[PDB]
């Protein structure tokens, strides 16, 4: 529940909440206001069905491409920082929380897949994606297998399907065109088409997900999986010699690229507590520092803190990565594309539709 | 997206071909039905049903329909939520044929429906289908029937167990 005085903190599971829990003590320390950080499920779902009338969270973190829509059926309070704040932020990242020509959120990190592998068990990581059924019946000898990867959410499948020419909104003259979509062309057809057949070649299994595959790899009965960078803390944990890298080429895999951003509730007593926990707490070096020591947030939009991120090799994977791919659109559209992506994933993989059928259907579920 | 009204005088010129149908109305988790309200399912179902083999402009498209109870006069609209070859430019057309032709055979009188499209605050036709489906038609408990082809939507729109 909200309070007057009090700062409710919501953030997906996957990612660093301890640490962001370690700056709401560093906060609740200097103000006397308590913050507390909670991970519940589906929350992109949640709040907006909260927001208004419920028990909504003062703060809400996810990927800048959901709050086009809460902002449009405002659930969302403006945000206010000063020309000297907007400086310490990279341009791009400011542009991916721009809706309407207002700032609707934080931006705090730049979000990418890419192939992370287990040195041991494959050296040369393939660089292909053509070359992945080879590779898997040459470790299916082995006792292993090639590749697993979390296929119910379409966010790891689209960087294939993407590849050879999908694409989500016809993005011209700064505009994203909501009437031309692009998930059943040619080339969207042939990523998913690769990606089912090596199902059917019992090369992946349709039901693994993002649980089943983490365990797999940390564990070491597969050599690759696709993930991003919140997944290094529990690989480092395990022990595995990875090595994260160009995701494979597909006939470039272009994966949809997230901001982690914050967004501030219409519901909310505390906006200013709010607006100072972000710019003078949390988007600050040492509050960053703090929560990607718990889960890495990848490249983070603070030009000071990320000119030291960057020379991890793994950090210029995860940008190598991104600007093979695209920055996710923000417009409430957004919410239908993946809607319609995720409903066509999981029935071509479980052979409930064709490639051709269920790719005819999320042609035009985003835009009815 | 739009809607469709359904005046009073539209249930009283219902026939015998209309109420005599067998077809499944699955109230097992539902509320049950009025005969106005039985007559609105029943037409739901065989408006459905007469689309999905229905080509031109309506091929291949993928519907939501959703029959509600008007709060402030007698009577109910229906919403309607798109498809290859089904532009703004015959939409109200083919959505006003394919639901006259059915009702055609239900009442004893020539009645016609009008369909009224969705359109923005700036004169442009709604485009959002599927978050108007999420974000208000399934939120509905007030709802009286609801008939769909879109994957997902298929069993839970006549769930009164998932929209709570
Ligand atoms: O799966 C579709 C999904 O894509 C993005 O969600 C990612 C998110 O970017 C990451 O922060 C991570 O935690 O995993 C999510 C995948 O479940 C979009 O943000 C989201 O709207 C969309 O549903
Ligand atoms: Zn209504």
């Amino acid at each position: 529940k909200i309070e007057e005085g009090k700062l409710v903190i919501w953030i997906n599971g996957d990612k660093g909440y301890n640490g962001l829990a370690e700056v709401g003590k560093k906060f609740e320390k200097d103000t006397g206001i308590k913050v507390t950080v909670e991970h519940p499920d589906k929350l992109e779902e949640k709040f907006p069905q909260v927001a208004a009338t419920g028990d909504g969270p003062d703060i809400i973190f996810w990927a800048h491409d959901r709050f086009g829509g809460y902002a449009q059926s405002g659930l969302l309070a403006e945000i206010t920082p000063d020309k000297a704040f907007q400086d310490k932020l990279y341009p791009f990242t400011w542009d991916a929380v721009r809706y309407n020509g207002k700032l609707i959120a934080y931006p705090i990190a730049v979000e990418a897949l890419s192939l992370i592998y287990n040195k041991d068990l494959l050296p040369n990581p393939p660089k292909t994606w053509e070359e992945i059924p080879a590779l898997d019946k040459g470790l299916k000898a082995k006792g292993k297998s090639a590749l697993m990867f979390n296929l119910q959410e379409p966010y790891f499948t689209w960087p294939l399907i993407a590849a050879d020419g999908g694409y989500a909104f016809k993005y011209e003259n700064g505009k994203y065109d909501i009437k031309d979509v692009g998930v059943d062309n040619a080339g969207a057809k042939a990523g998913l088409t690769f990606l089912v057949d090596l199902i059917k070649n019992k090369h992946m299994n349709a039901d693994t997900d993002y649980s089943i595959a983490e365990a797999a790899f940390n564990k070491g009965e597969t050599a690759m999986t696709i993930n991003g960078p919140w997944a290094w803390s529990n690989i480092d944990t395990s022990k595995v010699n990875y090595g994260v890298t160009v995701l494979p080429t597909f006939k470039p895999s272009k994966p949809f690229v997230g901001v982690l951003s914050a967004g501030i509730n219409a519901a909310s007593p505390n906006k200013e507590l709010a607006k100072e926990f972000l710019e003078n707490y949390l988007l600050t070096d040492e509050g960053l520092e703090a929560v990607n020591k718990d889960k890495p947030l990848g490249a983070v939009a603070l030009k000071s803190y990320e000119e030291e991120l960057v020379k991890d090799p793994r950090i210029a994977a995860t940008m190598e990565n991104a600007q093979k791919g695209e920055i996710m659109p923000n417009i409430p559209q957004m919410s239908a594309f993946w809607y319609a992506v995720r409903t066509a994933v999981i029935n071509a993989a479980s052979g409930r539709q064709t490639v051709d059928e269920a790719l005819k259907d999320a042609q035009t579920v985003p835009h009815m | 997206r739009g809607v469709l009204q359904v005046s009073s005088n539209v249930l009283d010129c219902a026939n015998d071909n209309w109420w005599c149908s067998l077809l499944d109305l699955d109230t097992s988790d539902w509320e049950p039905l009025t005969h106005t309200n039985r007559l609105m399912a029943i037409y739901l179902s065989s408006v459905a049903s007469k689309l999905d083999l229905t080509g031109g402009p309506l091929a291949g498209c993928l519907y939501f329909f959703q029959v509600e109870c008007n709060k402030f006069e007698e009577g109910y609209h229906i919403h309607v939520v798109g498809g290859p070859g089904l532009n703004p430019r015959n939409l109200t057309v083919c959505v006003e044929g394919l639901f006259n032709n059915v009702l055609y055979h239900f009442v004893t009188e020539n009645v016609k429906l009008k369909f009224l499209p969705g359109m923005t605050t700036k004169g442009k036709y709604f485009r959002d289908g599927e978050q108007f489906i999420e974000n208000y038609l399934m939120k509905k408990i007030n709802v009286v029937w609801c008939v769909t082809n879109i994957d997902g939507y298929i069993d839970t729109c006549i769930s009164a167990t998932f929209r709570r």
